[PDB]
RNA sequence: UUUGCUCCACACAAUAUAGAUGGAUACGAAUAAGGCGUCCUUGUGGCGUCGCUGAACCAUAGCAGGCUAGCAACGGUGCAC
RNA sequence: GCCCUGAAAAUGGAUGGCGCUCAAGCGUGUUACCUAUACUCUACCGUCAGGGUUGAUAUGAUGCCCUGACGAGUAGGCAGGCGUGGAGGUCAGUGACGAAGCCUAGACCGUAAGGUCGGGUCGAACGGCCUCUAGUGCAGAUCUUGGUGGUAGUAGCAAAUA
RNA sequence: AGAACUGGCGAUGCGGGAUGAACCGAACGUAGAGUUAAGGUGCCGGAAUACACGCUCAUCAGACACCACAAAAGGUGUUAG
RNA sequence: GGAAUACUGCCAGCUGGGACUGAGGACUGCGACGUAAGUCAAGGAUGCUGGCAUAAUGGUUAUAUGCCGCCCGUCUUGAAA
RNA sequence: GAAAUUGUUGAAAGGGAAGGGCAUUUGAUCAGACA
């Protein structure tokens, strides 16, 4: 519906958000994922260190600059299981990728923007509670990304930023609702009224 | 897909017509073809397939 | 007002397709609000028209349509079959379609 | 099984054909029982077979029922001459059944509307497949295919 | 192997000059259908007697329902059943409201727990527990706790559109 | 102006070229039935080029006509173009190649009288 | 290298669209728990209330939206400072 | 029953890939849905079989017309057609007011073999139809003769004192 | 390596098994509509992130015939008897 | 003791929406509705209306996009090798 | 005065080949009937 989509990756899990954004990407829809570190997957922390460690392993004999590519950034991990999701070597392919942008943390140009959720991707939806999951920002960490500092510092900036524009808002709320509560009692609530309005 | 009980577009191996190219032989042929269809007599129907037999088919009498 | 819409917006997805062989005489299309079979049933026969741009003017216009009609649905989830006199190019993938609400059976 | 299906007259695919149960033919049922599906036809479904699918073999051509004259002129001797006697001699096995039903073209169905039912055909209907002896069950199936 | 239903399949000997009106066999089984009830009823008879389906006919075949549909029972089921090498012999305790609702949840779970296809179970008899405290399952017997009650922490609620503009609650 | 038809249907309206006759400059276009054993085309592999066939053939109502709906004769003089006079609305007369330009000014005067329609008539006009 | 280069407003021509057709409507955290309102001794506090989907909220009437008269409020909204 | 130990090979690595944990895994059950040159119905092409029709004054009885079914293919077989050099007959055929040849992401006919037309260049002979005849159709044979490329302005143009 | 019966490949495309002369479905004139086979319905990929009862957590899980392998012997891991 | 409903089956019961097709070309046949003359959905589509009459439909050609497509000839059980 | 091959002018496309089949978008070009 909107023209832009801008989805919170916290609390979702990195195959089923993959799935479900590539979906949007190919029948014309733009997607934006903020908060890539917050990223969860299933399965405890060793196990998927080590799987990321086979694929270390895994690079041209003769020449390492001509194998895979193995990133570490939280949106580059993400960015590489969607990405294996489209068949990004048409043309077709690459412009549903030009409609995808991935960020860690929610940069200045989307943090006065309103981010939904995918309840199909949702790990508290999705998981039996008990069960192990693993965070994308501490697993990138291990395997050599170095700006965890930086976007947990400007994180916690700008929540402190929302939280007063949220304590205006809500002031502003509340004078509505007593506004609008004590405009009823009226003819043209009553009206309004019987036609579900 | 059919499972044919027999060969398909086999032709029936009976001359219709003659071999010869023969003007005369063949006006024969076109007026016993009228009889044979229009007079329901089994004598018209023998002749008519006669006039197709080859040399050998025709020995002399 | 500020909406003068008479047409519910659409998706092109793709051509009809096996798992390796598309045919492109039947394409899908996506209806917004629709995830129903059932829902999906309304709209059968309505006309579709996609509208795009060019730069040379032919009649006195540089805004080209081509036109179709719903025949069927498709899948659980409420997508048609929609043909058109020429079929849609492959580049309109994800591109939108007005679907309109005639023929009216209201 | 080739041999004893050519003389049912089961040539492609959902192709039907009546059969009168005695002991011999019980024994051809048995060697043919994984290509086919039989079972018991109520008059519904023999009614509905010959007035949209029903062909007559006459003079080796395939000819439509459309109309009474072609029943008389071809059964009259056997004491038919409307479609409804045809039928009557099939849903009830008469004197000359094997003539009115070697009458009858072998019938052309098509693939059932709603489906077979089942995710693999070729096994015995008792164990979940298609083939096999489903009694009352064949007026379901052959209805879908006609 | 489908939604069961409870059939009375009565059988006999195809009479003959020598013993005329021979004796009547009648055992209940549980079936997708008709046509599957009669073939088991000469699967199982060619276990008893010397007798099968071409010396043999089908008296009489009727479908048994349940005199009181709505009301919860417990049920005692013994079973014979093959594994992957050798036959076994099992009793569990089934609770439900009716014969044909108790066998389906019997079977998925034998197929459940020790892999057993349809065609290798037998069901030796199936029995209602009339009295209380002869129930020898604690699996059935937490459930006839005087007072029973129980909440549902967690739930899940079903999405109809793709986003969701707001974090989700599980409360209940 | 000729007789009514049925609307015309082309089967296969793309050329039958021979196969590999854009690879090899040796391999000319005219068609040419493939024989080889291993050949793809012969046996008609997904994703190859067509072969004629006699199911392609033209419906027997609309076969030789052209999209005026008259059949081309060809005419060299007026002897043979005064054969249409009664079949103008079957038959179409063309002047062939190698009629000299004043011999076609002849034979369009002619055929204006009698009503023929002629298909080339701009052949040697000296305009 | 014949008054070039650059910013601004519109005058006219050409160019292309991976695809406007009312509005991308902003706390954070938890989920075997929370949002909002209210009171106090300001707490891991007391009481009330809400959820069970955005099926919402805002916006929306006039030649794609003209020309005029009057009434009640001193509001709502667009553009340039 | 499932899971784990038993369980060690060499370029980096493959439940097809991403990825999936009350599964998107394993056992089993019920529905809905997707799509083959297969099946049902219609049109058209061809083949085969069985039939109708000689009555002039309008043209093919090898003609016209009705009915039904059928169509995969190497080695191989038969049939109907297209094209080339030359020969007998015919069209009292085309032509220096331009024959033949060649060029032509120009037009038309045929399922195809091919035919015809417009435009340009060109300069002296050539074609349709019924028949006769053969040194009669090329993509290959490390084929024959002749001509031309990429390599490539590359290797190289450094013995014998200057 | 050598025999018996039948069906196939060779001589054969088409849908499926990613990929393959033989396996599964099914064999073919040129087109249109409908319904299916074998196999499938998270994304690539056309089709339910359908419904239902259980089991399994592996620091080398598992994931579909031909077919691209694993055993004897063990565990107070867990479930049922 | 008296009903209802579920499940399965039948109707030569009625009725709404969508898609594809229009083959044939004087009459002849089998029927239906009518006292009759006639009519009809009965051996294959007609009636009404609009715009344009040209590059607008369409053809050819170049390019772009989705899916598919391994190099021919030959020997061979088997050749893209 | 043909083809292989080559120069100039004009048009077009080009991220480790090019060429091909089905369908359509775009550019250029073209025949047919106006009864
Ligand atoms: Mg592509
Ligand atoms: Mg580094
Ligand atoms: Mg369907
Ligand atoms: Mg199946
Ligand atoms: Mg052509
Ligand atoms: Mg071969
Ligand atoms: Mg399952
Ligand atoms: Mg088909
Ligand atoms: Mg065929
Ligand atoms: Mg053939
Ligand atoms: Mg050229
Ligand atoms: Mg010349
Ligand atoms: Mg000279
Ligand atoms: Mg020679
Ligand atoms: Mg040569
Ligand atoms: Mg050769
Ligand atoms: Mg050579
Ligand atoms: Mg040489
Ligand atoms: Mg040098
Ligand atoms: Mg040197
Ligand atoms: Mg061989
Ligand atoms: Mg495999
Ligand atoms: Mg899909
Ligand atoms: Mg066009
Ligand atoms: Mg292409
Ligand atoms: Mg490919
Ligand atoms: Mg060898
Ligand atoms: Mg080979
Ligand atoms: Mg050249």
């Amino acid at each position: 519906v909107e023209p832009v989509v801008v989805i919170d990756g916290k609390g979702h899990l990195v195959g089923r958000l993959a799935s479900v954004v590539a979906k949007q990407l190919l029948n014309g829809q733009k997607i934006v994922v903020v908060r890539a570190e917050e990223l969860n997957i299933s399965g405890e922390f060793f196990r998927n260190k080590l799987k990321y460690h086979d694929f270390l392993r895994k690079a041209t004999a003769f020449n390492k600059t001509r194998g895979p590519f193995h990133f570490r950034a939280p949106s580059r991990i993400f960015y590489k299981a969607l990405r294996g999701m489209v068949s990004h070597k048409t043309a077709r392919g690459k412009a549903a990728l030009e409609r995808l942008k991935v960020f860690e943390g929610i940069p200045p140009p989307y943090d006065k923007k309103k981010r939904v959720v995918v309840p199909q991707a949702l790990r508290v939806l999705r998981l039996k509670p008990g069960r192990k999951y693993t965070t994308l920002g501490k697993l990138s960490t291990s395997v050599g990304w170095k700006y965890e500092d930086v976007v947990a510092k400007l994180e916690a900036k700008r929540k402190v930023s929302s939280a007063e524009y949220y304590a205006k808002k809500r002031a502003f709320t509340k004078k509505v609702a007593s506004a609008n509560a004590t405009a009823a009692e009226s003819d043209v609530a009553k009206q309004l009224a019987a036609l579900g309005y | 897909g059919i499972d044919h009980t027999s060969k398909q577009h086999k032709r029936s191996g009976h001359r219709t017509a003659p071999k010869s190219d023969n003007v005369y032989l063949k006006l024969l042929v076109k007026l016993y073809t009228f009889l044979a269809r229009r007079t329901d007599a089994p004598f018209n129907k023998v002749v008519l397939k006669a006039l197709f037999l080859s040399k050998i088919n025709r020995p002399p009498v | 007002a500020e909406s003068h819409r008479l047409y519910v917006k659409g998706k092109h997805l793709s051509y009809q397709r096996s798992k390796r062989v598309n045919n492109p005489n039947v394409s899908l299309i996506k209806i917004e609000g629709v995830a129903t079979p059932q829902d999906a049933q309304f709209y059968l026969g309505k006309r579709i028209a996609y509208v795009y741009r060019a730069s040379k003017e032919v009649r006195g216009s540089k805004i080209r349509v081509m036109w179709g009609k719903v025949t069927r649905t498709h899948g659980n989830s409420g997508v048609v079959r929609a043909t058109f006199r020429n079929n849609l190019p492959a580049k309109t993938f994800g591109a939108s379609v007005r679907i309109f609400l005639y023929p009216s059976n209201i | 099984p080739r041999k004893v299906l050519q003389l049912l007259r089961l040539t492609r695919i959902n192709s039907g054909t009546f059969v009168k149960v005695t002991k011999a033919t019980l024994e051809l049922l048995k060697l043919i029982e994984p290509y086919v599906a039989y079972g018991y036809p109520s008059y519904s479904t023999i009614r509905q077979l010959v007035y949209k699918r029903g062909f007559g073999k006459i003079n080796k051509q395939r000819v439509p029922l459309s109309d009474n004259a072609i029943i008389e002129a071809n059964l009259g001797k056997y004491g038919i001459l409307s479609i409804d006697d045809l039928i009557h001699e099939i849903i009830t096995v008469g004197p000359h059944f094997k003539q009115a039903n070697n009458f009858l073209w072998p019938f052309k169905l098509s693939n059932p509307s709603g489906g077979w039912g089942v995710p693999r055909k070729f096994k015995h209907f008792i164990q979940g497949g298609s083939f096999g002896n489903r009694e009352e069950f064949i007026n379901k199936l052959v209805k879908s295919m006609n | 192997m489908a939604h069961f239903k409870e059939y009375q399949v009565i059988g006999r000997r195809l009479p003959t000059e020598s013993v005329p009106e021979p004796k009547l066999f009648r055992m209940r089984i549980f079936a997708s259908n008709e046509v599957i009830a009669k073939s088991r009823y000469w699967y199982f008879l060619q276990k008893l007697h010397k007798v099968k389906k071409a010396s043999g006919e089908i008296v009489s075949i009727n479908q048994i329902n349940e005199a009181h549909p709505t009301k919860v029972k417990n049920f005692g089921v013994w079973v014979r059943y093959d594994s992957r090498s050798g036959t076994h012999n099992m009793y569990k305790e089934i609770r439900d409201v009716s014969r044909v609702a108790a066998v389906e949840t019997l079977y998925q779970d034998m197929a459940a727990r020790h892999r057993a296809r349809f065609r290798s179970i037998h069901i030796l008899k199936v029995a209602e527990i009339e009295k209380t405290a002869d129930v020898k399952r604690q699996y059935v017997k937490q459930f006839l706790t005087k007072d029973l009650k129980f909440p549902l922490p967690h739930r899940v609620q079903k999405s109809t559109k793709t986003f969701s503009y707001k974090r989700p609650s599980t409360f209940y | 102006a000729s007789l009514p038809h049925p609307k015309i249907v082309k089967k296969h309206t793309k050329k039958f070229k021979r196969h590999h006759s854009d690879r090899y400059h040796r391999v000319a276009e005219n068609w040419r039935k493939q024989k080889g054993i291993d050949s793809v085309v012969r046996r008609r592999f997904r994703g190859n080029i067509s072969q004629p066939k006699i199911g392609y053939g033209s419906n027997k109502k609309t076969k030789f006509l052209s999209p005026s709906g008259h059949k081309t004769f060809l005419v060299a003089n007026v002897k043979d173009l005064e054969t249409l006079t009664m079949h103008t609305k079957t038959y179409a007369a063309e002047i062939a190649h190698n009629i000299s330009a004043k011999n076609r000014v002849v034979i369009l005067a002619r055929a204006k009288a009698l009503g023929i329609k002629v298909t080339n008539p701009k052949g040697r006009l000296a305009l």
